[PDB]
RNA sequence: CUAAGAAAUUCACGGCGGGCUUGAUGUCCGCGUCUACCUGAUUCACUGCCGUAUAGGCAG
């Protein structure tokens, strides 16, 4: 998204109790939709912000620079298969990587 | 699924530019989906006019030139690009990298129905290497080999044999054919159980941290490295589903409006090099689709080989 | 309504190899199968700095100190050998076919409304004013590229290939061809027709082009230079790469396409360079100015839609670039 | 119906200044290589003669 409004991100991926505080507003608690509030109606209204930032905003759609691939079926026709790149894949093995090139118990 | 009544062989096939980026995670040669879909667009295109159905492909990469760099001071490459045109204004575009490579397979596509009692074997193998010479296999242009020594002619062995020594025979006369280069097959329950035999050590084990395992080199305390069977690699072993199905009017800005689309992404399994005449049967090591669409698991692998 | 499609996508027709380059004697070059290669090797370059001051440091101290520190290079040089004087550069060409049909469209309703367009120009007027300029591009050796403008004498030889052999053999010099005029002559328009006759049927058509050029014993030869980015540290870093596809210097695929497409005369500014590439806004890289901006409507995708959509045919000099635009490829699309 | 479909890296360059690598040295004792065979498969398409002949025949 906007590179600007990571504040929110940054905000909501603490730890403050024992888990994470989008963890805390996604179930019903008496401890979440309380505290950043006055009123019963905004805090709803935040919180139906906060935890829609998982889901997909708008019509499905890939770009045309997108990639979209036939694949046959066994009986006939085709499904149209649009990938993504995934990047917490991307990023995992990643840092097992670097563990394994860069690490210390492994330099040793 | 089906075993082939005729197994057709196209020779050595150049290809300048192929996709280098096999996937998210691997480069090196281009996916099995490639070739797979290659044989699908032959069937499509001429399966349909000679009463036939091209299904499974054997490859074999006799030659293999990526065109890489290292740079000074690194252990890993980088990719040589190339110039894009200027935007409206003058200046330069975005530079996306994309890996280039020069390949030079041969593919054993294992062609049944019934139209090989119509035509000649040698007709129907001259149709179908006029179709793939205008072609490309994955992103490259297919090179058709002009004023060279001589261009290597096709054979379409029938795979119903009058003996089993002729069988054996004429597979013999097919893999001195294919000799120089090395046969690209999927082995999947050798990736299982070696995440069964690391889960014993470790447990809640991946079976990425098991591919993972398979494909580096790894040293061991007494200092010698660890023996691999063969020359392992990873490779994209099809998709699998994010998104449930949707309509096929429904996506905007699909690359059709009759078909139906499905976010994916990658599914990394293993493959492995070996000789060609190490299989001893080549009526397998053809790589087809398995579709079964309702759970996801768009994959391509070959069954019948171990 | 005859709304646009969201995804175009045209495959490139018009595809050459890389280009291969080689060295030998002149008067002998009809023997030229078993010519070596021409190789590329480093050499140590260094000198001065010579571009123009900041206009802040122009004291005479740090001049005198800047070159006395001379800046030191390894760079890639392609000679030929030193008894030979002729250059060798042979590439494969398809024509393939099919030169209107999109590879993905959205709309069936503008894809047979582009395909009726298409039948429509192709039976108004063949491809035989393009195809005309491609064996131009072809006849004279504009894909030798800075190897062209010190030749002693070019001559190129095309030969249609069969099945397994020479079905046809031209022969030209691509001296007495200019570089900015397309004319007519005999084999030129044979060649252009084979060239139609590709463009137009549905089979791929296969060219094997060579090109002589004299240039003289063991002077420079100039194959692709690398693009590559990242490139590491200064002790061991290599400053010019050029292009070598089996240890033998060669021209890049796509600078040999860029060669060929240089068939663009008519763009609204004045030609003092003659013939450009064909590009959706026509834009010159080496110029470094975008021809046929989106302001005057003469770029490739107004006309496209003028022509498709609501049916304005624009000029026929229009109609050649834009079917030259869909010969080219392209990727095409808004969200 | 292929992580599908598209792409100009490029213009110029002084790497030269100079030099002592030296001395000294035990390779060395010993040794069983035997055994047995068809180069011949038409393996010398030769030499000459009649005939203008290369066309065709004849001799040894």
């Amino acid at each position: 998204g906007n590179a600007a409004a990571l504040d929110v991100f940054k905000f909501l991926s603490l730890q403050y109790q024992g888990k994470n505080l989008l963890n805390w507003l996604t179930e019903d608690s008496a401890e979440a939709l309380q505290a950043l509030s006055d009123n019963a109606e905004q805090a709803r209204e935040w919180r139906q912000a906060f935890i829609g930032i998982t889901t997909v905003k708008g019509a499905p759609a890939s770009h045309s620079l997108a990639k979209q691939l036939y694949f046959p079926l066994p009986g006939s026709g085709y499904h149209l298969l649009a990938p993504l790149f995934p990047t917490s894949l991307v990023h995992h093995v990643h840092a097992l990587l670097r563990e394994a090139r860069f690490g210390d118990a492994a330099k040793a | 699924v089906t075993d082939p009544e005729a197994l057709l062989l196209l020779p050595r096939l150049s290809i300048q530019n192929a996709n280098a980026i096999s996937s998210p995670l691997t480069w090196g040669f281009p996916s099995p989906g490639a070739f797979t879909g290659f044989v699908h667009a032959l069937q499509r295109r001429v399966g349909i006019s000679l009463d036939i159905e091209l299904d499974g492909v054997g490859i074999v990469c006799h030659r293999f030139e990526a065109q890489i760099s290292q740079p000074a001071g690194k252990r890993t490459k980088v990719f040589n690009l190339t110039r894009n045109p200027l935007n409206r204004d003058g200046s330069t575009a975005a530079i996306v990298e994309e890996g280039r490579a020069h390949l030079e397979v041969s593919l054993l596509l294992g062609v049944h129905g019934d139209g090989l009692d119509d035509h000649p074997a040698q007709e129907i193998a001259r149709q179908v290497q006029e179709q793939a010479g205008a072609m490309r296999l994955a992103g490259g242009s297919i090179l058709p080999w002009c004023n060279e020594r001589f261009p290597a002619p096709n054979a379409e062995l029938l795979m119903l044999g009058g003996s089993d020594e002729q069988r054996r025979k004429n597979q013999r006369r097919l893999t001195r054919r294919l000799l120089p280069g090395f046969a690209l097959v999927s082995r999947e329950a050798l990736l299982q159980q070696h995440l069964e035999t690391l889960r014993t050590t470790l447990p809640e084990a991946t079976t990425l941290d098991a591919l993972l395992d398979l494909c580096r080199i790894n040293f061991e305390p007494p200092w010698q490295v660890r023996d691999k069977p063969g020359w392992l690699v990873p490779i994209p072993a099809g998709y699998n589903a994010l998104s449930p199905l949707y309509l096929p009017g429904e996506v905007r800005n699909a690359r059709d409006r009759e078909t139906p689309l499905r976010f994916v992404e990658n599914l990394f399994g293993l493959g492995e090099w070996l000789s060609p005449h190490r299989v001893a049967a080549l009526s397998d090591l053809l790589w087809y689709h398995h579709a079964e669409p309702d759970k996801g698991l768009y994959r391509w692998s070959t069954p019948r080989f171990v | 309504i005859l709304s646009t499609a969201s995804v175009l996508a045209f495959e490139r027709k018009l595809d050459p190899s890389d280009a291969l380059m080689s060295a030998g004697a002149w008067a002998q070059r009809d023997a030229s199968q078993e010519w070596p290669a021409v190789t590329v090797r480093e050499k140590s370059v260094r000198g001065t700095i010579s571009n123009r001051l900041k206009t802040k440091d122009r004291d005479p101290a740090k001049l005198d100190a800047s070159i006395q520190s001379p800046n030191l290079q390894t760079v890639d040089v392609a000679n030929l050998p030193s008894d030979a004087d002729t250059l060798k550069v042979r590439f494969t060409l398809r024509v393939l076919g099919g030169a209107g049909t999109p590879s993905a469209c959205n709309d069936a309703a503008y894809r047979d409304k582009l395909l009726q367009t298409v039948a429509t120009y192709v039976n108004d007027q063949g491809f035989a004013e393009l195809a005309r300029r491609y064996a131009h591009n072809l006849a004279n050796a504009r894909f030798l590229w800075r190897n062209r403008v010190g030749a002693e004498a070019v001559e190129v030889r095309i030969n249609h290939i069969r099945q397994g052999e020479v079905a046809r053999a031209w022969r030209f010099d691509a001296l007495a061809i200019g570089l900015r005029d397309f004319k007519a002559d005999a084999e030129l328009d044979a060649l252009a027709e084979l060239i139609a006759s590709g463009l137009s049927g549905s089979g791929h058509v296969l060219l094997e082009v060579v090109a002589f050029a004299r240039i003289g014993d063991g002077q420079e030869v100039f194959p692709s230079q690398e693009l590559i980015l990242d490139k590491g540290d200064k002790k061991g870093q290599k400053s010019k790469t050029l292009y070598s596809v089996r240890d033998a210097a060669a021209i890049h695929s796509q600078k040999i396409g860029n060669a060929l497409r240089t068939i663009d005369t008519w763009y609204p500014d004045e030609d003092g360079l003659g013939p450009i590439a064909v590009e959706p806004y026509g834009s010159v890289t080496s110029q470094g100015k975008a021809y046929r901006q989106p302001k005057q409507k003469l770029d490739f995708y107004t006309l496209l839609d003028n022509w498709v959509l609501r049916d304005e045919a624009p000029a026929v000099e229009q109609q050649h670039y834009v079917i030259a635009n869909l010969i080219r490829g392209g990727v095409f699309g808004e969200a």
